[PDB]
């Protein structure tokens, strides 16, 4: 099927400062929503229904001011890492879905040949694999190009699963979620400014893991909002019930398509 | 999957000074006093009210209804079969206002005072017209952090930028069902610009008056807008030593993003 060629917003860890970890994540967001369905604020994704697979992916480039380069992937439906190309070697986390498995063949087209994971990159899995939670897994600027290191190893042979597996969930936490949420990229670009090496707090945990529930209780919430409270944690581990949007609009970035709006037109 | 298919919710409506929205002495009678009360724990109906799909606001089978459609009627409870069909009808929007659309009277309260009866009064985006469907009856205490990291500070009557001593005179703000930045340790003391132009003035300054200036939301660009003038909070010329917090309009850099940090 697919000629075109996938949108490329680079990124690089060189040099980086607050300014262009800003804009790099602008430009992701940018190229994920089409600008057509806002909700209560907050853009919502395409649907991967109604959706050409030209359409589909956007393409992230990463590299060290210190030598190498890799190609993530993301699936602009859930805005998620589906994998990426180092080298002549391109590695794809294994699609769960007969759908999904069609599509990711029209991702790198031109490698010598391509790997698919025994894995998902969902975190339970990673995080198994890497044997450390995300809690203990540090963020900032000097975990991302260690990870690129890392990743570009496991092409040529450096390898070691504990070791990529703890490099995805640094990737997807930095780029994925700090898209979705404008709370996690300025938990990130905190790090950065301040030269921090940090675990991510509970907050940030409980955010991640609520994306699609969030995304589903705005979508039908009502106008105001919702039939039920999602529950969230503080930086400290606190308490908190969510039960209106007006709290989550400065906090949500993007959403996943849950249902359509009451005819194409609404909020 | 589907098109969305919507609820209705039986939460409290909080408003101004954090009173919720409550049918005077518990009684249903055609007629009764919609009031600002106290927020109850415990499940009494009379404080709770059901957000229809067809647009009625209920506490215990009957419909929040306005008297009339003028500025300055009061907000009574009523059977809704009985009741003036559009009249019982009322809209709530993600900036906090209740509208009833017949112009633009909305749901307000024009005294903070607790047993004060609710009337519609016409839009001017005031304090003692912003609402919160919301069974969490506390506000939701954050630090704001806003350029080059820089946490917002108020040291009695003045707020400016400074940094983030995640202890220190106090930088933690209480964000209101109303619509305001209330200084943590004071709370009865509102983020206030005497809006309307521009500049400097935005003071703390009691929150009283409940006005227009005093209400604020909190937009996903980042921005802190005052819903009513239409200008965002700036820091004067991106320079945190000038210590001053304009209003000024939307262009978008830095100095006009700010963030929620809980
Ligand atoms: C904020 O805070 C308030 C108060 O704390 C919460 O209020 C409760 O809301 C829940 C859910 O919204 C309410 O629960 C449901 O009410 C249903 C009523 O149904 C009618 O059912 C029969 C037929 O089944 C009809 O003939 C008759 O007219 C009944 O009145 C119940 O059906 C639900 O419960 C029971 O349901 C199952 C299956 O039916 C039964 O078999 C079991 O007996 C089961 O126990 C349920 O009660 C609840 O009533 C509300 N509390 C109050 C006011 O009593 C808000 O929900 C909360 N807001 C938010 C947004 O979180
Ligand atoms: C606080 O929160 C509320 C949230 O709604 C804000 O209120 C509404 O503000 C909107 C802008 O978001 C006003 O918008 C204009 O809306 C009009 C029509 O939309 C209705 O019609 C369609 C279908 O026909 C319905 O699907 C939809 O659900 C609405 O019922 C249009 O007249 C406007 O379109 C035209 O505008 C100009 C023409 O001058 C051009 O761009 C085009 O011709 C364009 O088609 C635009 O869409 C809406 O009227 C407001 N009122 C209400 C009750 O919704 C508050 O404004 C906000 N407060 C503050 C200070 O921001
Ligand atoms: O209006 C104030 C307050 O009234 C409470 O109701 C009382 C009522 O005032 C009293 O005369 C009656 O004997 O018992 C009722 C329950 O205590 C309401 O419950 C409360 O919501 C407020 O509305
Ligand atoms: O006057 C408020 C307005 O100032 C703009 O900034 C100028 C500033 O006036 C002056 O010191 C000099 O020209 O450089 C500043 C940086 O642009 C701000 O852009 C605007 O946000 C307001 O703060």
């Amino acid at each position: 099927i697919f000629p075109k060629q996938y949108p490329i917003i680079n990124f690089t860890t060189a040099g980086a400062t607050v300014q262009s970890y800003t804009n790099f994540i602008r430009a992701v967001r940018g190229r994920l929503t089409t600008g057509a369905d806002v909700r209560h604020e907050i853009p919502v994704l395409p649907n991967r229904v109604g959706l050409p697979i030209n359409q589909r992916f956007i393409l992230v480039e990463l590299s060290n001011h210190a030598e190498l380069s890799v190609t993530l992937a993301l699936d602009v439906t859930n805005a998620y890492v589906v994998g990426y190309r180092a080298g002549n070697s391109a590695y794809f986390f294994h699609p769960d879905n007969q759908e999904d498995a069609e599509a990711i063949t029209h991702l790198f087209t031109d490698v010598q040949n391509r790997y698919t994971f025994a894995f998902g990159g969902n975190y339970d899995r990673l995080e198994q694999l890497a044997g450390n939670l995300r809690e203990n897994i540090e963020l900032g600027n000097g975990p991302l190009e260690e990870a690129i290191s890392a990743l570009y190893y496991y092409s040529t042979g450096g390898t070691q699963l504990p070791t990529l597996a703890r490099s995805f969930i640094i990737c997807i936490q930095m780029i994925s979620e700090a898209a979705r949420f404008q709370y996690i990229e300025g938990e990130m670009r905190t790090r950065i400014r301040y030269n921090r090496r940090s675990a991510p707090d509970p907050s940030v945990i409980t955010l991640e893991n609520s994306w699609g529930r969030l995304s589903t209780a705005i979508q039908e919430s009502n106008q105001g909002a919702f039939a039920s409270p999602i529950q969230l944690q503080r930086r400290n581990g606190s308490k908190f019930s969510v039960y209106d949007v007006s709290i989550l609009i400065p906090i949500i970035a993007l959403m996943v398509y849950r249902c359509a709006p009451p005819p194409s037109s609404q909020f | 999957a589907d098109v969305c298919m919507d609820p209705e919710p039986i939460v409290r409506i909080v408003g101004r000074n954090g009173l919720c929205v409550d049918v005077r002495d518990g009684r249903f009678h055609n007629g009764n006093a919609i009031q600002l009360w106290p927020c109850k724990s415990n499940t009494d109906a009379n404080q709770l009210w059901t957000l229809k799909r067809d647009n009625t606001i209920r506490s215990n089978g009957k419909c929040l209804t306005t008297y009339g459609y003028s500025p300055g009627v009061y907000v009574m409870i009523y059977d809704c079969n009985t009741a003036a069909t559009d009249a019982t009808r009322w809209q709530i929007w993600d900036n906090g206002t209740i509208i009833n659309p017949r112009s633009s009277l909305v749901l307000a309260a024009t005294s903070g005072n607790s047993g004060t009866t609710l009337t519609v009064q016409t839009n001017i985006y005031a304090v003692s017209q912003g609402w919160l469907p919301t069974n969490n009856t506390q506000p939701f205490v954050t630090t704001i952090v806003g350029l080059y990291g820089l946490c917002l500070q108020a040291n009695s009557g003045q707020v400016w930028i400074e940094d983030c001593s995640s202890e220190k005179a106090e930088q933690q703000w209480a964000l209101y069902a109303d619509g305001s930045i209330r200084p943590q340790q004071n709370r009865d003391n509102c983020l206030t610009s005497d809006s309307n132009i521009r500049e400097t003035v935005v003071k703390i300054l009691s929150c009283g008056p409940a006005s227009s200036g005093q209400r604020w939301m909190f937009k996903n660009d980042g921005t802190i807008l005052n819903l009513y003038s239409g200008l965002v909070l700036d820091v004067r010329a991106s320079d945190p030593s000038l210590k001053q917090i304009i209003l000024y309009p939307l262009h978008g850099d830095p100095n006009q993003i700010w963030l929620p940090l809980f």
